[PDB]
RNA sequence: GGACAAGUCUGGUGCCAGCACCCGCGGUAAUUCCAGCUCCAAAAGCGUAUAUUAAUGCUGUUGCUGUUAAAGGGUUCGUAG
RNA sequence: UUCUUCAAGGAUACCUUCCUCAAUCAAGAACCAAAGUGUGGGGAUCAAAGAUGAUUAGAGACCAUUGUAGUCCACACUGCAAACCAUGACACCCAUGAAUUGGGGAGUGCCUCUCAGCACGUUUCUUACUUCUUCACGCGAAAGCUUGGAGGUUACAGUCUCAGGGGGGAGUACGUUCGCAAGAGUGAAACUUAAAGAA
């Protein structure tokens, strides 16, 4: 029984023969790239308590200037992406909504 | 003139059946969806006469969503419908 | 389709041929080893000697002694 | 590539009767096509078609009237003897009363009540009811 | 939890219908009213009812409701709502000049009656 | 004491509707099984039971069975019927079959092998149909020839009226259910077959609830 | 969980239990020949 | 529209064009389909689909002579789900005398016939496709043939006469619905030609 | 008992003895074993064993199947055909 | 990753040339991930075998610290993968709506030279990877497929070719070809079982 039309990838058949595999964030695991699940993260280095403290302290962030944060591109294997909630099992006829974009 | 006939006159089908006029195939019993319209006559005056010109839809062409279609060429062959706006 | 020649019927007969090995009902009715394997060299009856009467078993939803003897 | 220019033009025309259409565009067209169509025209199973002139082979616009069922080639030419119409109209014919199967003889293509008439036989081309 | 069950709520529907008039927003009065016209065996329906009529009372002198359903209400509505005003709507439009596109003019110059009056390309 | 409820129902309570075929005609849901019971005889209803077996849904603590019957129902020539029902009780299925069997009736033709003598035995042309992985074939054969089908061919296609036909058959016939099915959609398939001799255009009529509207407007 | 119901033991493991068989055979009858 | 030893009547005045124009009852919607593509006439540069007037006019009056041509008024059922045709409904149903079904369509109105609501009308008239088809698939089992109003996005499907307009805006529906009264009634009825009508559109506004 | 026409009959045995081509029957009320009485088929005929033809569209020219049930070669070039 | 080089390949444009030169294939040929083999280099990381520490009733395993062959290059071998779209190649017909990559035809922003340039907006067209939840008909045991169909098929025929024949024994035994070896190709039977299997 095939689950899904597209294997669980987004490798078209007569596209491509061979995707290069990366490392999962957590476990170390090798997963091909485009089968991984991949979230952009954009965080604070401190977080809104520690951040006034810190803004009181100082001359730069004192007056208006924003804080620096943090990005990182994580990529997770299946497994580690179902563990750490990032994704959830869905019932049949709810696997086709896509998410183009985050919001 | 319709229906099979034997070696006599004797016409031996029974329940000769309607022709749909846009696709000129049979249109059998277990068709539910199959349809007839009544389009009234009219008097060089405004008031309907009191003859209605009648169509038939197979019934398979409401489900294409092409029934529209078949009733503008219909209505047209009929002279029921003015094609194309006169001169001035 | 399969082959349709008009000049084709080598390539036809050469694949009902090599195909009709592959039934175990038409395999055993040309090949010999049957006759050889089989006690009765492919007759309806025989005739042999009684050695002694045993008692086999019957197989597991059953149970009971089914009486035979070795000839 | 294209084996059969016969076997093709009865599939587009089996193929538009099957949708619904009211006519068909069919290339490349040759003597036999043209020659198999004046047997179904002349039956009153098409309508009136029309050739247009390329310096090539051309093409065909046919007409449909909503009385074709099938039509299709029988591949390859078989062999048919006088005696052999009736076994033919058994196996590829709804039912005897009605229906065509085209041959091909010295004397041309003809339809198979007409070779019986003449008393003669050939290769079957195709069918049509 | 003190939800009212379905057999309370429609009862009292239906004495709010009937009997509109001679009900306020009193309990006590509502009561005594409701044990006159009702048959039921249980008091504590009773109770109950002219507790969720009193309710339904106090949202009527608010706004409608859509269960309700007063017949005088209904025509005092009705009455007022098919009001016709002195000069149709569409013909102060017609009397002011109509502002069309110049593809929307095209057409108009095609078919035959023309462009009709008070039409202006902008 | 049947007061009907839909519009063809009250017609044919009274005389506006005699024949089947004038409902035929026009292709109207039947909905109500006094209808034919009034349009029929009754002298050939003629109805059989043919398959009745149970099925099962397990739940917690065991499993429940119902049973599904298989009814049909034809006149001596031309109508044939099938229905089937499910119910708690075997004679619960049983009515309820035949009910369904009544509701849906169509019209199968029939014609010639070769020259034309006498009444019609067989059917005009080949027919095919499909339910499952069952397909039932059916092929014109000259008279005196039976019908060449298995038992349960057989019995319905005598109470459509075909007295002379050849069965071809494929896929798990084993499966009654959808033998019963099959044999019933190849027998309805032969009035949509279109032979040169109904090329002839023919005129239009009016429905039955339009040529009595009148009738149907005062009252209830 | 992805395939359905092996008959008797891993597959590969079956195929490697076989391999180390022929070898065995090959060698013994290297000793005779 | 034509008729047998044509006299020029039944045909789009000057006042006609002035009403359909002035409130807009001949723009659609940015997207289009198939199945409409031949009403439309043109595109504005912003995007808007222009809908051919002539063409518009001819399917209003073919519907008209349909719906006159049932003898009993009551054989015909006009149906809306959107809010601003309700009030609609409701006039054009006084002024000819048909019943009509408004809000929330009930599935089995059509085919559950031990009902206390059933329901077996010759004709059905629907505000718009999109939003009816739960009603439009119910006649699909009992023979029953649907006029529609169709904007430049409808899809056809079980619908036999569309007229193509605007549907949404509150005065369009108003418009085309008062348009439809009037014309049955010349066809057959007590209101003459020469006269105006003496009803407003105003009353087939949607007011809270 | 069913396929398959014909008993919800009466005694005996008690997973034993036995039947059963296949599904199954027999552990104390056996619709299946051993018997009596009825009945069914065909009849001067009727069972059993082995081989073979039809059933078989389970060898497919007419006329099979190959995503997941057995089955498309790892990919290209290429001669006879 | 960038720059410099060498020979190729497809699409598009064309009122260029030629005139059936073509499609598909036993035998035969070339290429073919990873692991593995031979001879020279190289040896940072990771890491089969092996060694310690834990966990455990036991733990030869999972976890931790290490560690040889390997992992990298050149030249010779091997010829197997869930080498998968589990879907052989060529040709025809076949409903819609939004996108995207490359070539061609017919209002806006930047603009001292790989510049009579470069992007964008609107409408067509040839080729390629595909998507629809607002995608047909039709087909299928179903899951599903649907303009590279799994449609146009009991209304069965466009052309060629490779496999299958209830489950096991078994891709095993014997013979033979190829290989340094590991192995690869071809490939049974005696016996045994009423099911195994698919959605
Ligand atoms: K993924
Ligand atoms: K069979
Ligand atoms: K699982
Ligand atoms: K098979
Ligand atoms: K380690
Ligand atoms: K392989
Ligand atoms: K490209
Ligand atoms: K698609
Ligand atoms: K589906
Ligand atoms: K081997
Ligand atoms: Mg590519
Ligand atoms: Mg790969
Ligand atoms: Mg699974
Ligand atoms: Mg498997
Ligand atoms: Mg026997
Ligand atoms: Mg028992
Ligand atoms: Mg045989
Ligand atoms: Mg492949
Ligand atoms: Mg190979
Ligand atoms: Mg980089
Ligand atoms: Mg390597
Ligand atoms: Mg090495
Ligand atoms: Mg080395
Ligand atoms: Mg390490
Ligand atoms: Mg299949
Ligand atoms: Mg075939
Ligand atoms: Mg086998
Ligand atoms: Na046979
Ligand atoms: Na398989
Ligand atoms: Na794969
Ligand atoms: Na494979
Ligand atoms: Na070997
Ligand atoms: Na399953």
């Amino acid at each position: 029984t095939t689950k899904r039309r597209n294997h669980g990838r987004a490798k078209p058949p007569c596209s491509r023969g061979r995707v290069r595999p990366v490392h999962c964030f957590n476990c170390s695991r090798l997963v091909p790239k485009d089968k991984s699940v991949g979230r952009f993260v954009v965080r604070r280095m401190l977080d809104q308590a520690s951040a006034r403290d810190v803004a009181e302290a100082s001359l730069i962030y004192g007056s208006g200037f924003p804080m620096p944060k943090l990005y990182m591109k994580q990529r997770y294997c299946i497994a580690c992406a179902i563990h750490s909630r990032t994704v959830r099992a869905r019932p049949v006829e709810d696997r086709k909504r896509r998410y183009t974009s985050k919001v | 003139t319709i229906g099979t006939y034997n070696e006599e006159g004797v016409n031996v089908d029974l329940y000769i059946p309607r022709k749909c006029h846009a696709t000129n195939s049979l249109i059998t019993s277990f068709d539910h969806s199959a349809v007839q319209i009544a389009i009234a006559n009219v008097d060089p005056n405004g008031v309907i006469d009191g003859t209605t010109t009648t169509l038939c839809i197979a019934g398979y062409l409401r489900c294409q969503g092409e029934s529209d279609h078949a009733i503008n060429h219909l209505a047209i062959a009929k002279g029921i419908v003015r094609i194309k706006t006169k001169k001035k | 389709t399969k082959t349709n020649g008009q000049h084709a019927a080598r390539k036809l007969v050469r694949l009902r041929r090599k195909n009709r090995w592959a039934d175990k009902g038409w395999k055993k009715s040309h090949t010999f080893v049957a006759q050889k394997a089989n006690p009765f060299g492919g007759s309806s009856h025989a005739k042999g000697i009684v050695l002694e009467k045993i008692g086999v078993g019957a197989k597991q939803p059953n149970s009971a002694i089914r009486k035979c003897v070795r000839v | 590539t294209m084996m059969s220019v016969l076997a093709n033009a009865l599939r587009c025309i089996a193929g538009a009767e099957r949708r619904g259409k009211r006519q068909v565009l069919i290339r490349p067209s040759s003597k036999v096509v043209v020659k198999f169509l004046q047997v179904m025209q002349k039956h009153g199973y098409i309508g009136e078609f029309e050739i247009v002139d390329d310096h090539r082979a051309g093409k065909i616009v046919v007409n449909l009237n909503g009385r074709l069922n099938k039509c299709g080639a029988i591949c390859p030419r078989f062999d048919c003897t006088a005696r052999d119409f009736e076994k033919w109209v058994k196996n590829i014919l709804p039912s005897r009363q009605f229906g065509f199967v085209v041959l091909t003889t010295s004397l041309g293509i003809m339809d198979h009540e007409e070779a019986r008439a003449r008393n003669t036989g050939g290769k079957v081309l195709g069918f049509f009811y | 939890g003190k939800i009212r069950t379905k057999t309370v709520k429609r009862a009292s529907k239906q004495i709010v219908e009937k009997y509109f008039s001679k009900l306020n927003k009193d309990f006590y009065q509502n009561k005594r009213i409701v044990m006159d016209v009702t048959i039921a065996r249980s008091k504590k329906l009773k109770n109950k009812i002219a507790g969720y009529a009193t309710h339904i009372m106090k949202r009527l002198a608010r706004g409608p409701v859509r269960g309700i359903s007063l017949k005088l209400q209904e025509e005092e509505r009705e009455r007022r709502m098919d009001y016709v005003p002195e000069v149709s709507h569409v013909d102060q439009a017609i009397q002011d000049g109509i502002r069309v596109d110049k593809q929307t003019l095209a057409m108009l110059k095609r078919m035959e009656t023309g462009v009709p009056r008070h039409v202006l390309p902008n | 004491e049947w007061v009907p409820c839909t519009k063809l129902g009250r017609l044919v309570k009274d005389q506006k509707i005699t024949s089947l075929e004038e409902i035929f005609l026009f292709s109207m849901p039947i909905k109500e099984h006094q209808i034919v019971d009034q349009l029929i005889r009754e002298g050939d209803l003629r109805d059989e039971m043919m398959l009745v077996f149970p099925v099962q849904k397990a739940t917690s603590a065991g499993q429940r069975t119902r049973f599904k019957a298989f009814n049909v129902v034809g006149d001596g020539n031309g109508h044939i019927g099938v229905g089937a029902r499910v119910g708690k009780e075997v004679s619960l299925a049983i009515r309820a079959s035949m009910i369904a069997a009544k509701l849906s009736i169509v019209p199968v033709r029939r014609g010639y092998w070769g020259n034309k003598i006498g009444e019609p035995h067989t059917i005009p042309i080949k027919v095919t149909g499909k339910c499952g992985s069952v397909a039932v074939r059916l092929i014109p054969a000259p008279r005196g020839a039976g019908i060449v089908a298995a038992p349960v061919p057989k019995k319905i296609l005598e109470f459509a009226g075909v007295e002379d036909v050849y069965t071809s058959s494929c896929g798990k016939t084993r499966t009654r259910g959808n033998f019963i099915m099959a044999t019933f959609y190849a027998l309805r398939k032969t009035y949509g077959f279109l032979t040169p001799d109904l090329w002839a255009e023919t005129e239009v009529s009016r429905d039955p609830t339009d040529e009595h509207s009148e009738f149907l407007s005062m009252g209830r | 969980g992805t395939i359905s119901r092996p008959g008797g033991m891993r597959p590969k493991w079956h195929k490697k239990r076989i391999k180390r068989l022929k070898r065995r055979r090959r060698r013994m009858r290297q000793r005779s020949k | 529209t034509s008729v047998s030893s044509g006299a020029k009547v039944l045909r789009m005045k000057e006042s006609d064009v002035q009403k359909l124009l002035a409130m807009h009852c001949h723009l659609g919607t940015k997207n289009s389909s198939s199945a409409m593509k031949k009403y439309i006439h043109g595109r504005t540069s912003d995007g808007t689909n222009i809908i051919d007037i002539h063409m518009t006019w001819e399917k209003l009056i073919l519907a008209a002579r349909v719906i006159a041509a049932v003898e009993n008024p009551q054989d015909v059922t006009v149906c809306s789900t959107r809010l601003f045709g309700q009030r609609a409904i409701f006039k054009f149903s006084q002024l000819v005398g048909t019943s009509f079904l408004g809000g929330r369509f009930i599935p089995g109105t059509f085919t559950n016939q031990i009902q206390k609501k059933f329901m077996q009308p010759r004709v059905l008239v629907v505000t718009d496709p999109r939003t009816d088809h739960q009603a439009l698939r119910e006649a699909s089992l009992v023979n029953i043939p649907v006029i529609a109003f169709c904007d430049t996005d409808a899809p056809l499907e079980f619908v036999d006469i569309a007229i193509p307009c605007n549907n949404r805006g509150r005065h369009s529906i108003s418009m085309m619905y008062w348009l439809l009264a009037r014309e049955v009634l010349r066809l057959r009825g007590t209101i003459p030609r020469s006269v105006p009508w003496e009803v407003k559109v105003d009353l087939f506004f949607y007011r809270d």
